[PDB]
C-alpha cells in the first residue's frame, strides 16, 4: 500500500488505482446529473411538439424555457463535476507518462 | 473504572479499538467462542468422554 | 469499500431530481387527456426511494472513511495479504426451515383469519427466531 | 510481484467426486439443515423449474381452450383462474427464484469468497419462498378455486365486495411470502460483494454478472417491501372493514400506481441478471474479452436508475397519468439495453465462435429479445398504446421479452454451469434438439399473436364468436403452443441422464476459455469453493491463469490505437 | 401523421393488421404506426444481419482453416465508436418522441366542439348508453336537446348520504351513484340483446364514461383508441371525457371491453352503428316522441337491422356451447 | 502490527435491512396522503382529524425518544466490554418501549371509546393502519431487546454479542425515526 510499483514493460488494468477517477464521488454525482440533464431536452421537445398541433398555447413558452434552463444547468454541472473528478488522473498522467 | 468481561480480548485503545458499530478486525462475523482462541485443542482439553459400549448377542 | 460507497450517488440524485421534476410537472401541466393536480402516490415513492439509496450511500461512506487500505481493494495485492481468520460462518442449522414453516402457519392463519392461528403463529414465530439467535450459545448440559 | 520457492514432492489437492455417486440418505438431512450457498442454489434452481412446469401446464390448458370458439371443457371462471395463476407462478415462483438461485451459486465463486455473508438467512429465504409457493397454489383446493383477477389484481375488483372466496386471499399471502424470500436473498448479495471479495479483486475486476446482481439487489430491496405494504393494505381492506382502496377514495388508480411502481422494477430485476449470464457466456465461446466493460457497467447502473422513473407507462389508457413525461422516460430506458446489444455484437465481431450448446442458447436469446424490445418501443408511445394496450399484442410483446430473457438465457446458464455445478457435461445432441424445438415452437406460438392483437382480440378473453374473424390465427398459435409444451421433454431427460451418468469433467474449464474466476477452481468446487486462489489482476483471472503467453497480447491489443505507455519508465521500488 | 403510409403490399405488410380507421385521428395514428414500423424493420434487419454474420462469417472453423490461429485480435475498447453508437439511439428515440408528442396531443385534446355527447355507463356485465346532449341541428326541437332525467337523476344525487346514516367514505355513503348520469333516452344492453348506439356521420362526437362497478374500458377498434371507465372518475383523477373530431363513414362496428372486470368479461360486447346524418334526426325524434318503443323498433324506423349485425349475443348456457355454436339467433 | 479495520458485516446487513424497511413505510405514507388529498376536497378530514389528542401524542413521543437515548447508552457500555451496563440500559429501554406500546394501546381503546374505528371513516382506516404497523414494529423491537438479554445472559460476552447489541440498537433507532415522521405527518402536518 501507500504507493504502486511497476517495472518497465508492464501495463496493468488502470481501474481502482489510487489515481483512478472511478474511486471518487464527484465523478458518480456528475454521472447522475448528466443523466438528469436529458429530462430538460425531453421537456423542451414536449413543449414545441404540443405547439406543433396548436395545443399548450397558454404555457408553451414557459415550458420550453424552463426545460432549456434545467437542461443547461444540469449538463454543465455534470460536465464540470466529471472533469473535476478526472483531474487527479490528469495529474497522474503528467507525473508518470503512462495512460493506463 | 468500568467492568470488563474477562472473555473480552485485550487491546490498547491508544493505537486502535476492539469493535465499533462501524468497523471490526474481521471480514465476516466474530467467533462466538472468541477470536483470541486458537482451535484445535487436545482431546482431554476438549472435555469430551467417548463411550465404549457393547450390546447383547 | 470505497468505490461502492460512492457509486450509489448517481441513482439517488437521479431519483431525487425526478421526484422534484415530477411534483412540479403534475401540479402545473393541465394537459388534455389527463387531470391536473399533485399525485402523492409515486411522488412519495420516488422521494423515499431516493431516501433508501441515500441511506445506503451515506452509511457506506461514513463507514469507509474509517477503514484502512484493505487488500481486496488494493490493485496489486498478494494472496498472502488476507491470510488469517476470515470470520465465523454457520455450518448448519434446522431453524431457517422451522421459522419458514412458522411464518407459513401465521400466513395461513391470516388467510382464513382464525384468531387462534394468528396467535399460535406469532408465538411459534418468535420461538423459532429465538432458537435461531441462541443456536451457538445454548449452555452446555448442566451435568 | 513475488515468486515462491518450489515445494518438495508437491501434489495437487484431491478434487471432489462428481455427482450421481451419492449414497442413500446422503442429502435428506443435509438438505434440511443446509447452509452451503451452492447446494442451496442447486435446490433453488430445481424448485423454480418445478414451478415452471406447473405454470406452463396451465398455459397449455388456456391455449387448448382457445383452440376453437365455444367453451369446450373450461368455464369462464376456470379460464380466469388459469391465466391469473399462470401469470403469478411464472413471474414470482419461477423467475425471481431462478434469478436468486443462479446468484447464490455463482456469485461467491466469481467474487472469490467461501460462503455468502448470511448463510442461515439464505436458507430462510429458500424455505419461505417455497412456503409462499405452496400457499399460493393452495387456492385450487378451495371449492371455488384460486384467485381470478389477473396477476395484477386491479381494484375495486379485488375488494371484499367484488372478490369473495379465500383463494383471492391466498394469492396475497403467497405473493408476500415470496416477496420477503426475495428480500432475504438480496440482503446477502449486497453485503457479500461489499465485504467478502478476494484479495486483489477490486470492484472493477468483477465479472459483469455479479455487477448486474449487485444492481438488482439494490433495485429489489427498493421495490419488494412496497409490494408487501400494498398487499397488507389490501388484506386489511378485505378482512377488516377498511376503505383505503375504495373507488370513492380513488382506490383504483392508487392501487395501479403503487402496484406498477413495484412491478416494472420486477421485470428489470428479471432482465438484468440474464443479460449478465449471456455477457459471461458470449466472451467465452467467441474467445474474445467483453467489449466495453466499464461501458456495460454504466449501462447496467443506468438501467437500474431509470427503472424507478419509468413505472407509469403501464397506465396510458387510464386517463390519469401524465403522458409526455412517462413516454419520454420509457424511451430513455431503451438506450442502455441497446448499448448492451451493441456490446454483445461487438465482442462477437471477428471472433472465433464455436457453437457448443450455451452459445446457441445465447444467440437465440439475442434474436428473440431483439424483436421483443423492438415491440416494446412501439408500446412505449401513447398514441400507439391507445390501440395496443391490453390486447394480444401486449401478450406477444411481454412473452417475447420474458421467454427470451428468462427461459432462453436460463437454459443457457444451465448448460453453461452444469459442469461447475455437477462435475459432468450435458448431452450435446439432446441440447440441440431442445433448442430447436423450443425455438420453432415459440416463434410459431407468439409471432402470430401480434396479428390477433392488432385485429382486435383483447387479452384475457375466454370465448369468442365464430364471426369475429380470428379463429384460424388462434388455431395456428395453439398447435405450436403444444409443440412448446413438448419441447421440455428432452430437457428433463437430458438433465436427469446427465446428472447420474453424464460425461465426467476432468479439467477445471471444459469449455476451455472461461474468463471468470469460477473456472479456475475444481468441478465441482470443494465445500469452501477454493483450494487455491489465482493471482487476480484483470476481468479475466481464469483466462490469464491458463494462458500466460497470451497476457502480453491481452494487455497490448485492448485499445484501438493503443498508447506508448508500455515503454514508460519504472515507477517505484519494492 | 400528415404524411400517408407507403401503401400497396408494403403498406398492408406495415399495417400490419390494424383496421383502416374511421376518424381523422385514427388515420393519424395509423400513419404514425406505419412509419414507426418502417424504422423498426430497418433496425431489426440491420441487427439480424450481424447475428447471421456471426453464425456464418465469424465461425471458428473458417478462421482456423484460414490459419488465423487459436485466438482472435483480443480487442476490448473502441471508445469513439462506442460513443457514436451510444449517441445514435439517443437521437432516434428523441426524434421519435417529437412525433409521438405531436400525434398524442392532437388525439387527446378536448376542444373538438361536440354536436352530440353520449353518456356511457359500464356495469357488470353490459353497456348502457344515454344521449346526454344533441345540437339544435340534429335535435328534434330545433333548440339544443338536453337529456338528463330530472327525477331519476334526483334519486342519484339523493343517494350520496344519509341512509339513516353510515357515510364512511369522506362523508358520503359507500354506495354513492351521484357520478352516474341518468338520461331519458337510453339504450340498455342485455344478455338477450347486444346494445347498439346510433351516431351520425361527420359530426364532432363526445363520450362521457363511467362505471357502476369494477373498472372497465371502452374500446372501438375502428377508432384505434380505448379509454378506461372508472367508478367515481373525479375521485380517481381520471379524465372521463374524450372527443372524436368526427366519424367519416357509415357502418356497423363492434366495440369491446379491454379491461379485466370479472367472470363474464368476454361477453361484454357492444356495437357502434353510424348512420346518415339526416336519418339520425328521424331516430332521435322517434325515440323522443314515443319513449316506450325499444331500440330495435327505432332501428326499424330508420330502415336498417333491428339488432347488432357485427356481433350476436353469446349463448348463456354453460353446456350447449361445447360444439362451437355459441351464437344466439337474434331473429 | 495489529490487523486492519474492516467494515462490520452485520452492521452493513442491518443497515441495508432498515433501508429496505423505509420503503415498506413509504407505501403506508402514500396511502395516507392519497386519503388526505381526497378528503381535503370535502373538508371531512378537518372534522375527523379533530378527534385526536396531541398532548398524549407528545407524551408518548417523549417516552420513545427517551428509549432511544437509553439504548445508545447501552451501546456505549457494550463497546467498552461492560456487560452489566448493557444489561442495565437495555432493561430500561425495554421498560420504556413497553410503556410506549401501552400508550398506543390506550390511545386506540379511548378512540374506539369515543367514535373512531376502521369502519367509521377513511380517516379511521388510514390512521389505524399507519399507527398499528408501527406498533407491531415497536413490539418486535422490544422482543429483539429481550432476545439480546437472553443471549448475553447465556453466552460469554465476546465481540459477537457486542455487535448483536449494536445491531439491535440500529433497528430501534429506525423505529424512533419513523415514529417522528409519523407523528409529524398525522398530528402536526395534518
Ligand atoms: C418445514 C417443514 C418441517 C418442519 C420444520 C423443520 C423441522 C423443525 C423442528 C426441528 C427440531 C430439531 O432441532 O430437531 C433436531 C433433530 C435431530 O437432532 P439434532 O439436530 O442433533 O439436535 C440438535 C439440537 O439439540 C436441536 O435443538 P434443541 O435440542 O434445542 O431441540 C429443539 C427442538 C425441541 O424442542 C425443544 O427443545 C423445546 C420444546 C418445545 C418445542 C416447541 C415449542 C413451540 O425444537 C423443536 O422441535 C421446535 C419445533 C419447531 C416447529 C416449527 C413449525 C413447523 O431432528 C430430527 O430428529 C428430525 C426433525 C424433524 C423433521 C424435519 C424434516 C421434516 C420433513
Ligand atoms: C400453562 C401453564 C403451564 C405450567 C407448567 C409448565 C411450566 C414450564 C416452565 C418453563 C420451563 O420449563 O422452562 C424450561 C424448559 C426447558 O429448559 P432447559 O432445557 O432446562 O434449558 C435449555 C433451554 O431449553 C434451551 O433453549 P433456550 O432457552 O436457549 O432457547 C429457547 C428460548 C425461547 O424463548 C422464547 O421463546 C422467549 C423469547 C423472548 C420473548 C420476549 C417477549 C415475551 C412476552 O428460551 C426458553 O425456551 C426458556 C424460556 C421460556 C419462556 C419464554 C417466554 O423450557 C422450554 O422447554 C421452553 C421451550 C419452548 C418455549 C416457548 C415459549
Ligand atoms: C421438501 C423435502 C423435505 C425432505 C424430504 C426428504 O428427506 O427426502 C429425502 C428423499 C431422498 O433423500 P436421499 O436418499 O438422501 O437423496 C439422495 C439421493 O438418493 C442420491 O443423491 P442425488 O444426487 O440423486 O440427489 C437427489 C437429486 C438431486 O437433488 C435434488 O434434486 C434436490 C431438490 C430439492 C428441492 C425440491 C425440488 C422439488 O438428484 C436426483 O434425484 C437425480 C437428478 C434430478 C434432476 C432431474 C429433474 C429436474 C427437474 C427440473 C428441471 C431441471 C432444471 C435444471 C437443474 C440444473 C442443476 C445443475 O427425497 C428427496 O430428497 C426429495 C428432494
Ligand atoms: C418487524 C418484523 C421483523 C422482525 C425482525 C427484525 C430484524 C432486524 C432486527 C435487528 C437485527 O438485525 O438483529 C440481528 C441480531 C444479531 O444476530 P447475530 O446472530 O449476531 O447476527 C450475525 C449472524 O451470526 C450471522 O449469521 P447468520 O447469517 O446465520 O444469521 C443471520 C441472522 C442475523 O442477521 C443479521 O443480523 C442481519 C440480517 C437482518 C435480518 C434480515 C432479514 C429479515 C427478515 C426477512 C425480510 C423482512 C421481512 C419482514 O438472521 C436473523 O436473525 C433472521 C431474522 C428473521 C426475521 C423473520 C421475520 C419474519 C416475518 C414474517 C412475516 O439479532 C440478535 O442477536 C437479536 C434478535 C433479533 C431479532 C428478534 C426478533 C423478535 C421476534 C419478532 C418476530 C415478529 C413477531
Ligand atoms: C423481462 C420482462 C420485460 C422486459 C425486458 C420488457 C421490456 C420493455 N417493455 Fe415491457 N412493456 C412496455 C415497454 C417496454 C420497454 C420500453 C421495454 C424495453 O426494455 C425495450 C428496450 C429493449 C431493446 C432491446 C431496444 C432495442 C435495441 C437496440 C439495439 C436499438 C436501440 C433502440 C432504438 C434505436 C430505438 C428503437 C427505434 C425505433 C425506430 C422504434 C410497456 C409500455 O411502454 C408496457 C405496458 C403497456 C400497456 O399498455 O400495458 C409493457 C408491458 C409489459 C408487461 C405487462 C404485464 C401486464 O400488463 O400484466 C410485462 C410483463 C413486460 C415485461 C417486460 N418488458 N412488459
Ligand atoms: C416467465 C414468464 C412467462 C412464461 C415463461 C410464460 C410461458 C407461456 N405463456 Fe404466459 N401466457 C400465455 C401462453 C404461454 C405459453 C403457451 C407459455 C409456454 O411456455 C407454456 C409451455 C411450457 C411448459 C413448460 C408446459 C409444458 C408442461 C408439460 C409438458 C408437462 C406437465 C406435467 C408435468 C408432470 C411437469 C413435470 C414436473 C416435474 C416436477 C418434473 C398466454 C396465451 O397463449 C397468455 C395470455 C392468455 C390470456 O387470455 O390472458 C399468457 C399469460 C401470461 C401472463 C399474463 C397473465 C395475466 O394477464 O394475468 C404472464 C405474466 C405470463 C408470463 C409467462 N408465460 N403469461
Ligand atoms: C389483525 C386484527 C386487528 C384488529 C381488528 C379489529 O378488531 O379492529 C377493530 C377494533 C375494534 O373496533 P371496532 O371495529 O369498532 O369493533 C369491531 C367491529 N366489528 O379496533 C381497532 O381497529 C383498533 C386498531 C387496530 C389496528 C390494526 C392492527 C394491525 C392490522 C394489520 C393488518
Ligand atoms: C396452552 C395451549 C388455542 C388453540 C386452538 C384451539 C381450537 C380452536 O380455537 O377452535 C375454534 C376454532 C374456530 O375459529 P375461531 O373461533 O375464529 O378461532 O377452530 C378452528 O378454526 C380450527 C379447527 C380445527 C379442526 C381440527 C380437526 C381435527 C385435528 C385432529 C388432530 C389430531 C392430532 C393427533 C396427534 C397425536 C400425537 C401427539
Ligand atoms: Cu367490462
Ligand atoms: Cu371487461
Ligand atoms: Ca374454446
Ligand atoms: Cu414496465
Ligand atoms: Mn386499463
Amino acid at each position: 500500500p501507500e504507493r504502486m510499483h511497476y517495472i518497465k514493460g508492464y501495463v496493468p488494468v488502470a481501474y481502482s488505482s489510487p489515481h483512478s477517477s472511478l474511486e471518487r464521488s464527484a465523478t458518480w454525482l456528475g454521472m447522475g446529473f448528466l443523466l438528469t440533464a436529458l429530462a430538460g431536452v425531453g421537456a423542451v421537445l414536449f413543449a414545441v411538439g404540443a405547439n406543433s398541433v396548436g395545443q399548450q398555447q397558454e404555457h408553451w413558452v414557459l415550458y420550453s424555457i424552463i426545460g432549456v434552463v434545467f437542461a443547461v444547468v444540469c449538463t454543465v454541472l455534470g460536465t464540470v463535476l466529471i472533469i473535476k473528478g478526472r483531474a487527479p488522473y490528469n495529474r497522474y498522467v503528467k507525473e508518470t507518462g503512462r495512460t493506463q | 473504572k468500568h467492568f470488563v468481561d474477562p472473555a473480552w480480548p485485550e487491546h490498547n485503545p491508544a493505537d486502535g479499538h476492539v469493535v465499533t458499530e462501524l468497523i471490526s478486525k474481521v471480514a465476516g462475523a466474530s467467533s462466538p467462542w472468541g477470536d483470541d482462541k486458537e482451535f484445535p485443542v487436545s482431546a482431554e482439553e476438549t472435555g469430551y468422554v467417548h463411550p465404549y459400549t457393547r450390546i447383547n448377542r | 469499500m470505497k468505490s461502492s460507497a460512492k457509486l450509489m450517488y448517481g441513482p439517488t440524485v437521479f431519483m431525487a431530481a425526478m421526484a422534484v421534476i415530477y411534483i412540479f410537472a403534475t401540479m402545473h401541466v393541465s394537459d388534455g387527456g389527463s387531470v391536473k393536480g399533485v399525485e402523492w402516490v409515486g411522488s412519495v415513492a420516488l422521494v423515499l426511494s431516493a431516501g433508501l439509496t441515500l441511506m445506503l450511500g451515506v452509511y457506506l461512506h461514513f463507514t469507509e472513511v474509517r477503514v484502512d487500505v484493505l487488500p481486496e481493494d488494493w490493485e496489486e495485492a498478494e494472496v498472502a495479504d488476507k491470510a488469517g481468520t476470515l470470520g465465523f460462518f454457520s455450518p448448519s442449522s434446522i431453524w431457517p426451515a422451522a421459522m419458514s414453516g412458522a411464518v407459513g402457519f401465521l400466513a395461513f392463519g391470516v388467510v382464513y383469519f382464525h384468531y387462534w392461528m394468528i396467535a399460535v403463529g406469532l408465538m411459534l414465530l418468535i420461538f423459532t427466531i429465538t432458537k435461531l439467535n441462541l443456536q451457538y450459545g445454548v449452555p452446555k448440559e448442566k451435568h | 510481484t513475488a515468486v515462491a520457492p518450489r515445494v518438495d514432492g508437491h501434489v495437487a489437492p484431491q478434487r471432489p467426486e462428481p455427482t450421481g455417486h451419492a449414497r442413500k440418505g446422503s442429502k435428506a438431512w443435509l438438505m434440511m439443515t443446509t447452509t452451503d450457498h451452492k447446494q442451496l442454489g442447486i435446490m433453488y434452481i430445481i424448485m423454480s423449474f418445478s414451478f415452471f412446469f406447473l405454470g406452463g401446464l396451465m398455459a397449455l390448458l388456456i391455449r387448448a381452450e382457445l383452440f376453437t370458439p365455444g367453451l369446450q371443457f373450461l368455464s369462464n371462471e376456470q379460464f380466469n383462474q388459469l391465466f391469473t395463476m399462470h401469470g403469478t407462478v411464472m413471474l414470482l415462483l419461477y423467475g425471481t427464484p431462478i434469478v436468486w438461485g443462479f446468484a447464490n451459486y455463482v456469485l461467491p465463486l466469481q467474487i472469490g469468497a467461501p460462503d455468502v455473508a448470511f448463510p442461515r438467512l439464505n436458507a430462510f429465504g429458500f424455505w419461505i419462498t417455497t412456503v409462499g409457493g405452496v400457499a399460493m397454489l393452495t387456492g385450487f383446493l378451495t371449492p371455488g378455486g384460486a384467485a381470478d383477477f389477473g396477476w395484477t389484481m386491479y381494484s375495486p375488483l379485488s375488494d371484499a365486495i367484488h372478490s369473495p372466496g379465500l383463494g383471492s386471499d391466498m394469492w396475497i399471502v403467497g405473493v408476500g411470502a415470496t416477496g420477503i424470500g426475495s428480500v432475504a436473498s438480496a440482503i446477502n448479495m449486497l453485503t457479500t460483494i461489499l465485504c467478502l471479495r478476494a484479495p486483489g479483486m477490486t470492484m472493477f475486476r468483477m465479472p459483469i454478472f455479479t455487477w448486474n446482481i449487485f444492481v438488482v439487489s439494490v433495485l429489489a430491496l427498493l421495490i419488494f417491501p412496497l409490494l408487501l405494504a400494498a398487499a397488507l393494505g389490501v388484506l386489511y381492506d378485505r378482512k377488516l372493514g377498511g376503505h383505503l382502496y375504495d373507488p370513492a377514495n380513488g382506490g383504483s388508480l392508487l392501487w395501479q400506481h403503487l402496484f406498477w411502481f413495484f412491478g416494472h422494477p420486477e421485470v428489470y430485476v428479471l432482465a438484468l441478471p440474464f443479460f449478465g449470464i449471456v455477457s459471461e457466456i458470449i466472451p467465452v465461446f467467441s474467445r474474445k474479452p467483453m467489449f466495453g466493460y466499464v461501458g456495460l457497467i454504466f449501462a447496467t447502473l443506468s438501467i437500474g436508475a431509470l427503472s424507478m422513473a419509468v413505472w407509469a407507462h403501464h397506465m396510458f389508457v387510464t386517463g390519469a397519468v401524465l403522458l409526455p413525461f412517462f413516454s419520454f422516460m420509457t424511451f430513455l430506458i431503451s438506450v442502455p439495453t441497446g448499448v448492451k446489444f451493441f456490446n454483445w455484437v461487438g465482442t462477437m465481431w471477428k471472433g472465433h465462435i464455436t457453437w457448443e450448446t450455451p452459445m446457441i442458447w445465447s444467440v437465440g436469446f439475442m434474436a428473440t429479445f431483439l424483436f421483443g424490445g423492438l415491440t416494446g418501443i412501439m408500446l412505449a408511445s401513447p398514441p400507439l398504446d391507445f390501440h395496443l394496450a391490453d390486447s394480444y399484442f401486449l401478450i406477444a410483446h411481454f412473452h417475447y421479452t420474458l421467454f427470451g430473457t428468462v427461459v432462453f438465457a436460463s437454459c443457457a446458464g444451465v448448460y453453461f454451469w452444469f459442469p461447475k455445478m455437477t462435475g459432468r457435461m450435458m448431452d450435446e445432441r439432446l441440447g440441440k434438439i431442445h433448442f430447436w424445438l423450443t425455438f420453432v415452437g415459440f416463434h410459431g406460438t407468439f409471432l402470430i399473436q401480434h396479428w390477433v392483437g392488432n385485429m382486435g382480440m383483447p387479452r384475457r378473453y375466454a370465448d369468442y364468436l365464430d364471426s369475429d374473424g380470428f379463429t384460424i390465427y388462434n388455431q395456428i398459435s395453439t398447435v405450436f403452443s403444444f409443440l412448446l409444451g413438448l419441447s421440455v421433454i428432452p430437457f428433463i431427460w437430458n438433465v436427469f441422464k446427465s446428472w447420474r451418468y453424464g460425461e465426467l469433467v476432468t479439467v477445471d474449464d471444459p469449455w476451455g476459455y472461461g474468463n471468470s474466476l469460477e473456472w479456475a477452481t475444481s468441478c465441482p468446487p470443494p465445500r469452501h469453493n477454493f483450494a487455491s486462489l489465482p493471482r487476480i489482476r484483470s476481468e479475466r483471472p481464469a483466462f490469464e491463469l491458463h494462458y500466460p503467453h497470451m497476457i502480453e497480447r491481452m494487455r497490448a491489443e485492448a485499445h484501438t490505437g493503443h498508447h506508448d505507455d508500455i515503454n514508460a519508465p519504472e515507477l517505484g521500488t519494492a | 401523421c400528415e404524411v400517408a403510409p407507403p401503401g400497396g403490399v408494403l403498406g398492408d405488410f406495415l399495417r400490419m393488421g390494424w383496421p383502416d380507421g374511421i376518424t381523422p385521428e385514427a388515420v393519424a395514428m395509423g400513419n404514425f404506426w406505419s412509419w414507426v414500423w418502417v424504422a423498426a424493420w430497418i433496425i431489426g434487419i440491420i441487427m439480424w444481419g450481424l447475428f447471421l454474420t456471426a453464425i456464418f462469417a465469424w465461425g471458428a472453423k473458417r478462421a482456423e482453416k484460414r490459419g488465423e490461429g487459436e485466438f482472435p485480435k483480443q480487442l476490448q475498447y473502441n471508445v469513439p465508436l462506442e460513443l457514436v453508437l451510444t449517441i445514435v439511439p439517443i437521437i432516434i428515440v428523441m426524434v421519435l418522441f417529437f412525433f409521438t408528442v405531436q400525434t398524442q396531443d392532437k388525439v387527446t385534446a378536448l376542444d373538438k366542439n361536440p354536436e352530440v355527447t353520449v353518456d356511457v355507463t359500464a356495469y357488470q356485465w353490459n353497456w348502457k348508453f344515454g344521449y346526454s346532449e344533441i345540437d339544435g341541428s340534429l335535435a328534434p326541437g330545433g333548440q339544443d336537446y338536453q337529456g338528463s332525467d330530472p327525477e331519476r337523476q334526483a334519486a342519484a344525487e339523493a343517494s350520496k348520504k344519509d341512509p339513516s346514516g353510515d357515510n364512511p367514505i369522506h362523508g358520503n355513503s359507500k354506495s354513492d351513484v351521484s357520478y352516474l348520469e341518468f338520461n331519458r333516452i337510453e339504450t340498455l344492453g342485455t344478455t338477450d340483446e347486444i346494445p347498439v348506439m346510433v351516431l351520425p356521420v361527420n359530426t364532432p362526437i363526445e363520450f362521457n364514461l363511467a362505471s357502476a362497478d369494477v373498472a372497465h374500458s371502452f374500446w372501438v377498434p375502428e377508432f384505434l383508441f380505448k379509454r378506461d371507465a372508472y367508478a367515481h372518475p373525479e375521485a380517481n383523477k381520471s379524465q372521463r371525457v374524450f372527443q372524436i373530431e368526427e366519424i367519416t363513414e357509415e357502418g356497423a362496428f363492434v366495440g369491446r371491453c379491454a379491461e379485466m372486470c370479472g367472470t363474464y368479461h368476454a361477453m361484454m360486447n357492444f356495437e357502434l352503428r353510424v348512420v346518415d346524418r339526416d336519418s339520425f334526426a328521424e331516430y332521435i325524434s322517434f325515440r323522443d316522441s314515443n319513449p316506450d318503443a325499444t331500440n330495435a323498433q327505432a332501428l326499424e324506423h330508420i330502415g336498417q337491422a333491428p339488432y347488432a349485425t357485427s356481433t350476436s349475443p353469446f349463448v348463456s348456457d354453460r353446456t350447449a356451447t361445447r360444439d362451437g355454436e355459441n351464437t344466439q339467433s337474434n331473429a | 502490527v495489529a490487523a486492519l479495520n474492516r467494515p462490520n458485516m452485520v452492521s452493513v446487513g442491518t443497515i441495508v435491512f432498515l433501508s429496505q424497511e423505509l420503503m415498506f413505510f413509504a407505501g403506508l405514507f402514500a396511502m395516507y396522503f392519497v386519503s388526505r388529498a381526497n378528503g381535503l376536497a370535502n373538508g371531512s378530514w378537518g372534522e375527523q382529524t379533530d378527534h385526536l389528542n396531541v398532548p398524549y401524542a407528545l407524551l408518548i413521543t417523549v417516552i420513545l425518544v427517551s428509549s432511544s437515548v437509553t439504548c445508545q447508552f447501552g451501546v456505549f457500555a457494550a463497546e467498552r466490554g461492560d456487560v452489566y451496563g448493557l444489561r442495565k440500559w437495555f432493561l430500561v429501554t425495554i421498560i420504556l418501549g413497553s410503556i410506549f406500546v401501552i400508550g398506543q394501546g390506550y390511545e386506540y381503546i379511548t378512540l374506539v371509546g369515543h367514535g373512531l374505528t376502521i369502519q367509521s371513516s377513511v380517516y379511521g382506516s388510514a390512521f389505524f393502519i399507519t399507527t398499528g404497523f408501527h406498533a407491531l414494529h415497536v413490539i418486535a423491537g422490544v422482543m429483539a431487546f429481550v432476545v439480546v438479554l437472553m443471549r448475553i445472559h447465556k453466552s460469554k460476552f465476546t465481540p459477537a454479542q457486542a455487535t448483536a447489541a449494536m445491531v439491535v440498537s440500529y433497528y430501534w433507532h429506525f423505529v424512533d425515526v419513523v415514529w417522528i415522521g409519523l407523528f409529524i405527518t398525522i398530528y402536526f402536518i395534518q
